[PDB]
């Protein structure tokens, strides 16, 4: 790891300069070197505000939300410094990460920036305050490159598979969640209990991880595949019974 | 009447949005609770249906019983009709909270003594037997029959007044809460170019100001 | 202006600073001191401070995580008793319910005005947290170890042969400081919590 | 406490529900039930249902199909959900779900 | 622009003037004209009004109250009857919601358009108002006394046994100025005060 | 922005252009490609291609303008499915849901990896509708011809006496201009009406 560090008092204008730092270096790395890499810009408010501070010290007029109006083509101008190139093996990825304003994805800081990058990750106030660490909410995120990502000798061929029964299964475990609301226990089929055991085992096998125990991919789908297990063969609805037969049994 | 009055600001953009999320949880809350209703109304329904039927043939073989009995205690029915004391057969009420809702029930409660013990000793005695026997079994029928009326009546309201707090969520409160917001976003885009225009002009006077000193030293 | 944390300086603020104690017009009006907003508020300090918690006070942050679960529990459970009243509620979210009452009510809730609370000490708080989230683990246990069984230990059943504990339990917060040094208060919570054990034990 | 069942209809449905142990006197004396000659007159049964349905001690109401048809005005016009009313078929008269004020009132039924 | 009153010409004019006809569109849409709304609308000259009104009409400030209260409780039920449709009130709110409909329809509502509404001399106005409450107050009485009895008076038995009345009480706007003299229209109006108190009677 | 069409460039845009082809997430989901959503999708030039149609196709405007009444009849009963449950409905609404779903999964789906929904002409086009339609026409003349009748005919009827015609329905996607001339495709499609004409000359 390279690691840049720029500060709260450190000078508006250096905040400007560490993405570029940063791209620079990544471009340098991968692009001259062949290096596959990370780059991590850990704030893009602060970034967003660094530039309505150097857009007020050319006496410019603030636009949309008191930013600048071209906000977009510098936001686009750290995101797509990114992506592989013909003929080398060097690819600069980005993960930036965003705070956004009063919890509000229509701001500028977001909105624009859900307009340049493929797609977004939400971590989540909700699983935060239940103490699930990492507090990222599967059910609004989305990956959109994800289908490229996963396949046949890239990762287990069953991964997305698994994904998409999952996000089915996390996210009826939550419908379900707010009928157990409603309703109570008594009141539920056997197989709303499955969602519901399955809800509360997924947040507190898959979801929590702790800030050192790393899962790679392979550890992440048997985890995946003991949270489906909860379910009878025939309910995983968005597996491939070829898949099933595979790697249902544990 | 067409919004909630709140003036606009970036405050007031912040409080429609938190109530907008509170209406679409309380129309989803109050749909699951419509729903739960609805599904044990229409198995109650079904029940109804299924326990009509069988109080139909349990009413027949009684009802043939009666028949039976006229034949070996000949007119039995005026002794019977004139001398009453007391029920052998009562029924307690009961509450069920299924479907997160309150639906009342009866209980088929027997006090053993028979108000007829000695009835048809001269004659027609085995057959009264069993046709009080089968009277019996009617009776215990139609108070799960009663039980299903009780609850499917309560499911009816209890459902009428569930959908029309969702409609009224979806029809009044969520309407006026999604105009007052499109208001205050309008009105928030014209406290935007009013400020923009404000500037403008400012920078205007300052360009102005500028020229007009360094022509000034010339 | 109007209390909204959208205000730019709180969101400049909000960017810079490691703990915010994000006091609520909700809380402030109904009177509940000292009005802090117990879902909002976060101290991003939490990492280091484990630290000097794990070597002086190892029971508390267990309590510390289980305390905001049983409060944002409540959230939910509030809101969900606006539309359907108690009739959903399992024996368990009662339980859950009356802990955060306590908590909220007989923890959070403090006095700055009062001897008894104008200021409180760190072995007071942590023996009060103690005893109020001790008594939600052994309450649960004892509903839940009456899953599918010939009787159940309801809510009710433990609230009414508790109520000595529940009174004791909201009594910690009147214990002096000055007075009553934490000798003596660690001495009564510890009694709080083997009177708490054993009024459990009589309905396992 | 408990609540009673009572009965409006001909000698022998009565009579059979006397056997399945219905009958109570109330402690003014009056009965229960109310047995329908061919020639009783619509104010009897009516005003006897009307009584019947408004009692503190009957809880059900038991009601011939055909007795319950020449008083479907006051019958389709009980909508109490406690103090439930059955339409019961008889030897000589229509079947169980003929004109049932219930099964009318459901939109889901055919 | 756009009918919105916190317009600033609205704004600082509001600031100033002591009379506030605000006209609603929604009011000009249903061709309720004169559009003004009467719970948007304000005069802060009636203290200095009501010194010459005990001069010449001892019974106006009495009417006026009475005829903000029935509009102010209909107003407020109708928060209800949005969301629950017209089932679930009392008679004593259906009264209220019907006589303040009365009042919107043949007392508010005026059409400028015709010889009979051209201009409405006030000797009009207090007559039309006076037989409007004097309704509202009987039917209240008929059923608030009665309630309490067997012999329940309902506001459908009302507008039953009375439709005659409702009729003539609509009809009221149609007297012409200048073909109806002023004590032809007070003696007709005065029929219909006593043709109410002689069913009403008949209602008791 | 978040589905909102009421952005200026995309409420100028949709009030500018003659055709809109309102793409669905909800149907994409459902792997229901192209996804086109036939209720929120529109087309202005149908007066202006009338003269080409007429000239090329003359049976096609009839057509697409049952098949949009068939589509909207689907989404109009559709409540009433939900309300009262499919087998409560008229045996003219259930012969209409069904050409609707045939319409909706046989004709407005279309997989282009596959070799046969690779490219559809437009003469494969419209002898599909042709025949979805004239299916519909006869089912409809069947159900409304004998209602009220003794002899009556509802869709179980139809489906146990020509169950196979509305498979072939149904395989008509799969026949492909590359495989087959467009000779023996209008050939088949001529043999599917005259099939599905004496299936219901065997009812009425």
């Amino acid at each position: 790891v390279c690691l840049f560090l720029n500060l709260a008092n450190d000078p508006t204008i250096e905040r400007i300069i560490t993405p570029r730092l940063a791209l620079t270096t990544a471009e340098f790395l991968a692009y001259q070197c062949e290096k596959h890499v990370l780059v991590i810009l850990t704030d893009m408010s602060s970034y967003a505000e660094a530039l309505r501070e150097v857009s007020a010290a050319r006496e410019e007029v603030p636009g949309r939300r008191g930013f600048p109006g071209y906000m977009y083509t510098d936001l686009a101008t750290i995101y797509e410094r990114a992506g592989r190139v013909e003929g080398r093996n060097g690819s600069i990825t980005q993960i930036p990460i965003l705070t956004m304003p009063n919890d509000d994805i229509t701001h500028p800081i977001p909105d624009l920036t859900g307009y340049i990058t493929e797609g977004q990750i939400y971590v989540d106030r909700q699983l935060h305050n239940r103490q699930i660490y990492p507090p990222i909410n599967v059910l609004p995120s989305l990956s959109r490159l994800m289908k490229s990502a996963i396949g046949e000798g890239m990762t287990r061929k069953d991964h997305a598979d698994v994904s998409n029964q999952l996000y089915a299964c996390y996210a009826i475990g939550k419908d379900v969640q707010a009928m157990k609301a409603v309703v109570g226990e008594e009141a539920l089929t056997s197989d709303d209990l499955l969602y519901l055991e399955f809800l509360q085992k997924f947040e507190k096998n898959f979801i929590t991880q702790g800030p050192y125990e790393n899962r790679t991919v392979y550890e992440t789908l048997d985890i995946g595949w003991q949270l489906l297990r909860i379910f009878p063969k025939e309910m995983l609805k968005r597996i491939p019974q070829s898949t099933l037969s595979e790697f249902y049994p544990r | 009447k067409d919004r909630i009055e709140i003036f606009p600001s970036r405050m007031a953009q912040t409080i429609m949005k938190a109530r907008l999320k509170g209406a679409q949880t309380g129309r989803n809350l109050l749909k699951k609770k419509s729903d739960a209703l609805t599904l044990r109304f229409r198995q109650i329904l079904k029940k109804i249906i299924e326990t009509k039927m069988l109080m139909g043939e349990v009413m027949r073989e009684a009802a043939f019983s009666l028949a039976e009995a006229k034949f070996t205690a000949g007119d039995f029915s005026t002794t019977v009709i004139q001398n009453v004391n007391k029920a052998q057969v009562k029924i307690r009420a009961k509450k069920d909270n299924v479907a997160g809702v309150t639906l009342p029930v009866f209980e088929h409660y027997h006090e053993g003594t028979d108000s007829y013990e000695l009835t048809g000793l001269a004659r027609g005695g085995e057959q009264l037997a069993k046709l009080k026997r089968n009277y019996a079994k009617a009776v215990e029928l139609l108070v799960e029959l009663a039980s299903l009326q009780t609850s499917f009546v309560t499911l009816d309201e209890a459902i009428k007044i569930t959908n029309r707090r969702v409609n009224a969520i979806e029809h009044v409160i969520i309407p006026r809460i999604e105009r007052t917001l499109a208001y205050i976003i309008t009105e928030l885009d014209e406290r935007e170019r009013e400020e923009f225009y404000r500037l403008k002009k400012i920078q205007e006077k300052k360009k102005i100001i500028k020229e007009k000193s360094e022509k000034d030293l010339e | 202006p109007g209390g909204d944390f959208s205000d730019p300086v709180t969101s400049a603020t909000l960017g810079i600073v490691q703990v915010f104690w994000g006091l609520d017009k909700k809380l402030a009006q109904r009177k509940h001191f000292p009005s802090v907003n117990w879902l909002i508020s976060y101290s991003k300090y939490m990492r280091a401070l484990d630290e000097y918690y794990d070597k002086h006070f190892t029971e508390f942050v267990p309590l510390r995580t289980k305390a905001k679960e049983i409060l944002q529990e409540e959230e939910d459970l509030a809101e969900i008793v606006q539309l359907v009243g108690k009739a959903s509620l399992a024996e368990t979210d009662k339980i859950t319910l009356e802990v955060a009452k306590l908590i909220k009510d007989d923890f959070l809730q403090q006095n700055g005005y009062t001897p008894y609370d104008r200021f409180c000490p760190f072995y007071k708080t942590v023996g009060m947290l103690s005893n109020m989230i001790s008594f939600y683990d052994m309450a649960r246990r004892a509903v839940e170890t009456t899953a599918q069984s010939d009787n159940k230990i309801t809510w009710s059943i433990i609230r009414e042969h508790m109520g000595e504990i529940l009174y004791k339990l909201s009594s910690m917060k009147f214990k002096d400081p000055v007075k009553d040094g934490e000798a003596k208060i660690k001495a009564d919570y510890a009694q709080l919590l083997e009177d708490m054990q054993n009024a459990f034990r009589s309905l396992e | 406490r408990g609540k009673l069942i009572a009965v409006i209809g001909d000698e022998d449905t009565v009579t059979g529900f006397l056997l399945g142990g219905i009958g109570e006197l109330n402690k003014n004396r009056h009965p229960n039930f109310l047995v329908v000659e061919k020639d009783t007159t619509i104010n009897e049964i009516e005003d006897t249902f009307r009584q019947f349905l408004n009692r503190d001690d009957i809880g059900i109401i038991l009601i011939n199909q055909y007795i319950a048809e020449m008083v479907r005005h006051a019958l389709d016009a009980h909508q109490r959900s406690i103090p439930a009313v059955l339409e019961i078929p008889s030897k000589e008269h229509p079947y169980d779900a003929a004109k049932d004020s219930i099964l009318r009132r459901a939109k889901g039924m055919f």
